[PDB]
């Protein structure tokens, strides 16, 4: 089996330098048929080629962005590093690292990629609030209640409902762009009316750029 | 061990060499020549079964001493590439041609492609011996030697 | 450099056959491959090196390569086949891989269902921070063409109103969110805030008032 | 044996204009055709080899095309040094056959000829056989018929005719016709006459003389 | 550069052998083809054969095999053509040509100057001159022509001049024709205005090298005495 993973930062200020790491396992670059490449994806645009590295320190660079790339390999620890300097706001994208075989000239195995975002803001934590179910929202005996985080930066937020055990009836809406340019999201769960008072609902939010872990319980609102 | 090939005038011919290539290794190919324009009859190189003292017996081409002294080793063409793909339109190669032997004779240089040398209109200035060599970036070397002579001399 | 062009968008009615073409000047002699990727997902390979199959790939995908055509044909098409497809080649002049522009497949003709509309206000502690952001939630509707309207006792509200492009999830449906932010005092000032969702002539309205409990 | 035809047998191209010569083979000869040019009293020179190539030092005005069994050579501008004979040759199968040839001349206005007739002097009479001569000078084109009318009847079988080349200044021509007889045969008849028929002249012209006339 | 030279003109008699030489210089003689071509007034241009002066390999034309012999000398770089018994039909011009390139299938690249071979049963003779006299009947618009007739000479060529070279304008000298008897005849004519019939003296000169003859003859009015 072949395994590829990606790591690095997520926020880059304008005209600074960006570094990213792609790690691989299941093969060795000492073999003379394997190459490692990097590509990127803008919002709803074409998969763009960035760079390619061989076994013999050969380099293949994109014609459009040739002057501003660097790619290096380390066979001892099975690592590949990419450096891309002079960031631009319109270059926000998602970047992927993949494997290529010289016997077919087509990319076979891919990773998961990572987000690269350019902005002039600062890291902010979560503002977590419980969204309680309402009587009008109870249709067919099902009520929706959840955990809403607002005023956070940047994308994304890793959400665990009861430590990820519950996977049915979970709606985690995509983030939104406010007039203030601040994302806001909410993870909700729809449960039967009879089970409203018998099951414990706890949201866990983990934020890798800010390495923050926040746990909050959701309960229905009580009149006072 | 050498190959025997027979050709006829105004009839094309082609030489192909056994190749065992491995993808990803930078590879170089070299072609040579050894003419017999001034070596006719018994003085021309001939295939003989050279036998060792007790063990080895193999075919080899013998060249006359005067013919060898009148013959100079020359380079026809050199190719450099890397093995990749299954088709041929996806395989780029770099060719270096320093062969001035056929320029003074005002003839057509042979058509060389990876593993193949082809001549369209055979004449009496193409006969002789050819040497082919393959080398790689992993330390592998392979040699072969072809011999082209007139038709009908095999029986004699 | 080689130039490869393919049509941008093709729509196929349900359960039919779809053919996507990768074409270029003398494209038969070169190998052309297919890469598939759904939104918000890692790309996957389906067809490589002129119509063979890797393990796990569905059998409804077929490839043909001849002349100036490389055709990818899918039969028995579901909604789950709605994804982005690319044709990739190895350009020999630059000796590097080259991707295309991408093709999007549209699966119309799906059954039509009325949207589910919910409205939820900010909690107590959110109001304690001198902020209020009430959220409308639209789920299980198709197609993804709704209009979100905020009515304060019938008066349209356009201040601090955000409506998002509905998002596809795993069940081959769309879902959308809407936000409207005011001060907690502003929230308490109004009488009835109603979220209305319009979908193919179907208007679903849900109203809420600060007087009642949440 | 491969046979060849050259077309046409005579050209008359004014300066500035161009010319087209056709060479027709019998069997297929592939691309093995050659075109040569020959002038008065000089060795032939190579113009075209392989039916498409130009030899070293050959001006671009000569373009050779065709294949199979039919070939053509075209000249755009005719310099004053380009009127000569042109031959086509094959080198596919032996015998290697040549062409009869095509001549290029200079076109000009038709000019009536000048006709003279000279009787034999006394020295030829004493020495033996006598010769009488008819002379045509400064005429164009070449076609012109000269006949001898001994006594009052057409004489034939005893006349020799010679013609010169193009005039270097006015392209006019000249021909000489000699009729030979024995002394007794000369003395036996009374009147000798020369008849000239030419395209330019309205009617044939006859010049006659009698023995004993200066 | 490229140089090909040939030998001098030949006059012979039937029943005698002959050999002609064509010298080449300016390249490597061994690895090229040289051959011969014949031009005869009455059947056009024909190929005869080629040789490759490195193995002395030969391939004659089907027609000419067994009539000639082609040989090459690599030492002095010369090609040789040999006959067996000169027949009366072997009087023509001959050329030696080297191919444009090194292949067998190519045209004539470089040529020589030509050898003229003439065979006849007659012997050397001297010409006789006669006056083509001017007259009143020899008038055309006030211009009268006069000439010299040279007859019964062998072999070619013969030079004719008019009035030591002063009257070179308006002259006309036709080619030579071989008569049945085996001797040549030709005429030369010039035109003069009738106003100078008796003033200028016209003396035509004929020179013949093989017969060593120099004859000057006068062209004058024919008096009606």
């Amino acid at each position: 089996q072949i395994t590829l993973k990606e790591s690095g930062p997520t926020l880059v200020k304008p005209t600074q330098t960006l570094t990213l790491t792609c790690t691989f396992s299941g093969f060795s670059l000492t073999n003379t048929e394997m190459t490692v490449g990097w590509i990127r994806r803008p919002p709803g645009k074409a998969l763009e080629w960035l760079a390619l590295i061989y076994w013999d320190d050969d380099k293949r660079y994109s014609p459009s962005l040739r002057s501003r790339l660097t790619i290096t390999k380390d066979t001892s620890k099975n690592q590949v590093v990419l450096k891309m300097t002079n960031m631009d706001p319109v270059d926000t994208a998602t970047y992927y690292c993949a494997r290529l075989s010289l016997r077919l000239l087509t990319f076979d195995y891919w990773g998961q990629g990572t987000l690269v975002t350019v902005s002039s803001a600062s890291t902010k934590g979560p503002s977590v609030f419980p969204l309680a179910p309402s009587s009008k929202s109870t249709s067919g005996g099902t009520a929706a209640l959840g955990c809403l985080v607002k005023d956070y930066f940047p994308e994304p937020v890793t959400v665990s409902w009861n430590s990820g055990a519950l996977t049915s009836g979970v709606h985690t809406f995509p983030a939104v762009l406010q007039s203030s340019g601040l994302y806001s999201l909410s993870s909700v769960v729809t449960v039967p009316s009879s089970s409203l008072g018998t099951q414990t609902y706890i949201c866990n939010v983990n934020h890798k750029p800010s390495n923050t872990k926040v746990d909050k319980k959701v309960e229905p609102k009580s009149c006072d | 061990r050498l190959i025997e090939v027979s050709v006829e005038e105004n009839h094309p011919f082609t030489l192909r060499a056994p190749i065992q290539r491995i993808y990803g290794v930078r590879y170089t190919e070299t072609w040579s020549f050894l003419p017999s324009l001034t070596c006719t009859g018994d003085a021309a190189p001939a295939i003989q079964h050279i036998c060792l003292k007790h063990t080895t017996c193999f075919q080899d081409v013998v060249v006359d001493v005067d013919c060898a002294e009148n013959t100079k080793e020359d380079q026809l063409a050199e190719i450099s590439y890397r093995f990749q793909g299954k088709k041929e339109a996806d395989q780029p190669w770099i060719v270096v041609n320093t062969s001035t032997l056929f320029d003074e004779l005002e003839l057509d240089p042979p058509e060389i492609e990876p593993g193949v040398l082809k001549v369209l209109r055979t004449e009496k200035q193409y006969l002789g011996v050819y040497i082919w060599n393959m080398r790689g970036s992993d330390g592998t070397s392979t040699y072969a030697t072809f011999l082209v002579t007139w038709k009908g001399d095999e029986k004699t | 450099s080689y130039v490869v062009t393919q049509p941008p968008s093709v729509s196929v009615a349900p359960r039919q056959t779809a053919r996507i073409t990768c074409g270029g000047s003398n494209i038969g002699s070169k190998s052309v491959h297919w890469h598939q990727q759904k939104p918000g997902q890692a790309p996957v390979l389906v067809v490589y090196d002129d119509s063979d199959r890797p393990s796990g790939i569905p059998e409804r995908f077929s490839g043909s390569n001849s002349g100036n055509t490389a055709t990818l044909t899918i039969t028995r098409v579901e909604a789950g086949d709605e994804a982005d497809y690319y044709c990739q080649v190895w350009d020999s002049s630059g000796d590097h891989p080259l991707f295309g522009g991408g093709t999007k497949l549209t699966v119309l003709g799906q059954p039509k269902a009325n949207p589910t509309v919910t409205l939820f206000p900010p909690s107590s502690e959110e109001l304690q921070a001198n902020k209020a952001t009430l959220v409308c939630l639209i789920s299980d509707f198709y197609p993804g063409a709704v209009t979100v309207a905020w009515k304060a006792d019938g008066s349209p509200v356009k201040a601090g109103v955000e409506t998002t492009k509905p998002s596809k999830q795993s069940n081959n449906k769309y879902a959308a969110s809407s936000y409207l932010s005011l001060t907690p005092e502003q929230w308490k000032s109004h009488r009835s805030y109603s979220c209305q969702v319009t979908h193919e002539g179907s208007t679903v309205e849900k109203t809420v008032a600060p007087t009642e409990c949440s | 044996e491969i046979v060849m035809t050259q077309s046409p047998s005579t050209l008359s191209v004014s300066p500035g204009e161009g010319a087209t010569l056709s060479c027709r083979a019998s069997q297929s000869v592939n691309n093995d055709l050659a075109w040569y040019q020959q002038k008065p009293g000089q060795a032939p020179r190579l113009l075209i080899n392989g039916a498409s190539t130009r030899a070293t030092g050959i001006p671009a005005r000569f373009t050779g095309s065709g294949s199979g069994t039919e070939f053509t050579l075209t000249i755009s501008s005719l310099q004053p040094e380009d009127f000569a004979v042109y031959f086509c040759q094959q080198y596919n199968d032996w015998p290697r056959t040549f062409g009869q040839g095509t001549k290029v001349e200079i076109k000009r206005t038709v000019a009536a000829p000048s006709v003279f007739i000279f009787p034999p002097s006394d020295e030829q009479l004493k020495s033996g056989t006598a010769s009488v001569v008819c002379l045509l000078n400064n005429f164009y084109p070449r076609e012109a018929k000269v006949q001898w009318k001994v006594d009052n009847a057409l004489q034939s079988g005893n006349s020799q005719e010679s013609v010169t080349e193009q005039d270097s200044k006015d392209s006019t021509y000249s021909l000489s016709s000699t009729l030979t007889l024995s002394k007794a045969d000369y003395e036996k008849h009374k009147v000798y006459a020369c008849e000239v028929t030419h395209q330019g002249l309205s009617s044939p012209v006859t010049k006659s003389f009698n023995r004993g006339e200066c």
